[PDB]
RNA sequence: GAGUACACCGGAAUGAUUUGGGCGUGCCCCC
RNA sequence: UUAAAGUUGCUGCAGUUAAAAAGCUCGUAGUUGGAUCUUGGGAGCGGCCGUCCCCUGCUCGGCGCCGGCCCGAAGCGUUUACUUUGAAAAAA
């Protein structure tokens, strides 16, 4: 391609590449948050938790920490938030 | 690349072009500042104290939600301690790597990457005398383990 | 080149390449003075005018030459925007 | 590492207008390339360029109009009287009709050719025909 | 009333009826839980290039952080009681000279040109906040900033883009366009 | 107040009267 | 002895096979070192631009005016490089 058009390329090119190769730097991760069905008490959970996190009051685990996005334990509604 | 391996990496954080506390959280920088403490109090690296408010509390930087990091308001009341934690692990492991060298004596890799780590750690002890922030004299021996662990 | 008598000095014009704005040589043999007809505004025939085109050989060379001819064309109009 | 950012900007651009690219990008950014792409579009060699404020450091698209041959650098940057002046466009330049030399005058970055009727000179940073 | 400037300097008569009006705002609505030390530096009038006028509110910096809670209400209050006229809140922040060579006390970067002019930008469009700046370069060399704006609350601000273009080349001088991308979110 | 569907009110809309809940602001429980 | 010597290469050499990268890593001297801090306009010379003025000062005084204004200033404005002007620089 003798020009690419680098001022407003289509959004799945913007996918396709890195997460520092972009126009803009964005990152591909999200916050986001999850409840129990079981009990009440409501967190909002990082994509990476990176850990095992508690439920706020000492009731259930939530997150397995994982090499990448972490994994939600069954029955486990999640979504994501935005502004 | 890397300061003392053969590999080039590219992998690390990328911040958003965003400059706002988002909405989806109300919570005032006075409470989250004692949540610092409490943890603070609790014995904990500012480095982990990030990751857990990060991950339980869903605030996503402190320098967007307050004026300051953490280490400069663990600074301005003064539970931040005197050796800075990054040159504190590297003593840390130079003194695991001592005493397994001391009771395991023939071996080169060991012996190799504790050059590496004592190079290192005289680096950026030049830095940080540099910077004023340890005392000018302070020079690390391999027999001072027991003194700052 | 243009002198204090105003008489210009220059033997021979060359032409240059419509695509990468260089030009193309006395002897460079990979290089085509295409014509494009453009049809007749009523129904479907041939005016008489000529819609003319010029590209060098580096370009056919790597082989981006459909790629100019696509551009060319949607500058003058033959091509629709939505291709 | 990077220790000169204006000269790999150069000759970024010195590669992607030798093959024949349309429209470039550089990856850091800095005043003086600024300045120095203004004095360049001013000159006609290079047309209407966009640069991308983003919050780390910005990226610079500048669309090619293929009137550029050669445009580089002279590291490191040395100083240069209006008596010497002469003969660094004697053995820098390709010709005398055309081709001009920036430098750092007290004025800020701008042609030789305006600092010999300036009458100041200073630090060399690179050159362009 | 409400208004304390630095000097002890008495203005013409329209910060006096916007201070009125802001005092009856204050004793007709049920503000008077959030309205305690909110005061007003100055305020100005001035037209945009064609056929509209727009309003131009000073405000203290550390005020406006309790000003978030208001500008949902207070924009529409003003709206509709001057209808011909938009109102805007922009923080009073102070720019200083550069500290020349043949010019005492360290300059801050908070008080610095680039910072004040990206303050006075954040704070013109808030009920829409930015994506990106984007800065094109003419060939008269007249740099022309183009800001990209939120998808979130869009039907605000199509009808506003002209005024902060207006305000912000009668207030700075630079030429500002306003878009919308829509392949984000 | 145990806040998942709930029992009390204060503001407020048409001298009188008054509109299912949850906090993850937008989709979840109940009809 | 010099040019030819772009065969001592700062302008301006070469290092896979012709002469030429230490077996490899660390490391003190030495060299080099990312971004960023001031913009813009006006009266006019004319039918947007080539010329020109503007945005650190506070005790002694000589251009006037009706105890106050530019002023001539003894006194002072964190240090460096770079560049232009000026002096001193013996003649042949």
């Amino acid at each position: 391609p003798l020009a690419k058009d680098l001022l407003h390329p289509s959004p799945e090119e913007e996918k396709r590449k890195h997460k520092k190769k972009r126009l803009v730097q964005s990152p591909n991760s999200y916050f986001m948050d999850v409840k129990c069905p079981g009990c009440y008490k409501i967190t909002t959970v990082f994509s990476h938790a990176q850990t095992v996190v508690l439920c706020v009051g000492c009731s259930t685990v939530l997150c397995q920490p994982t090499g990448g996005k972490a994994r939600l334990t069954e029955g486990c509604s999640f979504r994501r938030k935005q502004h | 690349g890397r300061m003392h391996a053969p590999g080039k990496g590219l992998s690390q954080s990328a911040l958003p072009y965003r400059r706002s506390v988002p909405t989806w959280l109300k919570l005032t920088s006075d409470d989250v500042k004692e949540q610092i403490y409490k943890l603070a109090k609790k014995g904990l690296t500012p480095s982990q104290i990030g990751v857990i408010l990060r991950d339980s509390h869903g605030v996503a930087q402190v320098r967007f939600v307050t004026g300051n990091k953490i280490l400069r308001i663990l600074k301005s009341k003064g539970l931040a301690p005197d050796l800075p934690e990054d040159l504190y692990h590297l003593i840390k492991k130079a003194v695991a790597v001592r005493k397994h060298l001391e009771r395991n004596r023939k071996d080169k890799d060991a012996k190799f990457r504790l050059i590496l780590i004592e190079s290192r750690i005289h680096r950026l002890a030049r830095y940080y005398k540099t910077k004023r922030v340890l005392p000018p004299n302070w020079k690390y021996e391999s027999s001072t383990a027991s003194a700052l662990v | 080149m243009q002198n204090d008598a105003g008489e210009f000095v220059d033997l021979y014009v060359p032409r240059k390449c419509s695509a990468s704005n260089r030009i193309i040589g006395a002897k460079d043999h990979a290089s085509i003075q295409m014509n494009v007809a453009e049809v007749d505004k009523v129904t479907g025939r041939f005016n008489g005018q000529f819609k003319t085109y010029a590209i060098c050989g580096a370009i056919r060379r790597m082989g981006e030459s459909d790629d100019s001819i696509l551009r060319l064309a949607k500058a003058d109009g033959i091509v629709s925007k939505n291709f | 590492v990077r220790m000169n950012v204006l000269a790999d900007a150069l000759k970024s651009i010195n590669n992607a207008e030798k093959r024949g690219k349309r429209q470039v990008l550089i990856r850091p950014c800095s005043k003086v390339i600024v300045r120095f792409l203004t004095v360049m579009m001013k000159h006609g060699y290079i047309g209407e360029f966009e640069i991308i404020d983003d919050h780390r450091a910005g990226k610079i698209v500048v669309n090619l109009t293929g009137r550029l041959n050669k445009c580089g650098v002279i590291s490191p940057r040395f100083d240069v009287q209006l008596k010497d002046l002469e003969k660094w466009q004697n053995n820098l330049l390709p010709s005398r009709q055309f081709g001009f030399i920036v430098l750092t005058t007290s004025a800020g970055i701008m042609d030789h050719e305006e600092a010999r009727r300036k009458h100041t000179g200073g630090k060399i940073l690179g050159f362009f025909f | 009333a409400k208004i304390v400037k630095p000097n002890g300097e008495k203005p013409d008569e329209f910060e006096s009826g916007i201070s009125q009006a802001l005092l009856e705002l204050e004793m007709n609505s049920d503000l008077k839980a959030q309205l305690r030390e909110l005061n007003i530096t100055a305020a100005k009038e001035i037209e945009v290039g064609g056929g509209r006028k727009a309003i131009i509110i000073f405000v203290p910096v550390p005020q406006l952080k309790s000003f978030q809670k208001i500008q949902v209400r207070l924009v529409r209050e003003l709206e509709k009681k001057f209808s011909g006229k938009h109102v805007v809140f922009i923080a009073q922040r102070r720019i200083l000279p550069k500290p020349t060579r043949k010019s005492k006390q360290k300059r801050p970067r908070s008080r610095t040109l680039t910072a004040v002019h990206d303050a006075i930008l954040e704070d013109l469009v808030f009920p829409s906040e930015i994506v990106g700046k984007r800065i094109r370069v003419k060939l008269d060399g007249s740099r022309l900033i183009k800001v990209h704006l939120d998808k979130a609350q869009q039907n605000n601000v199509e009808h506003k883009v002209e005024t902060f273009s207006g305000v912000y080349k009668k207030l700075t001088g630079k030429d500002v366009n306003f878009e919308f991308p829509e392949f984000q979110l």
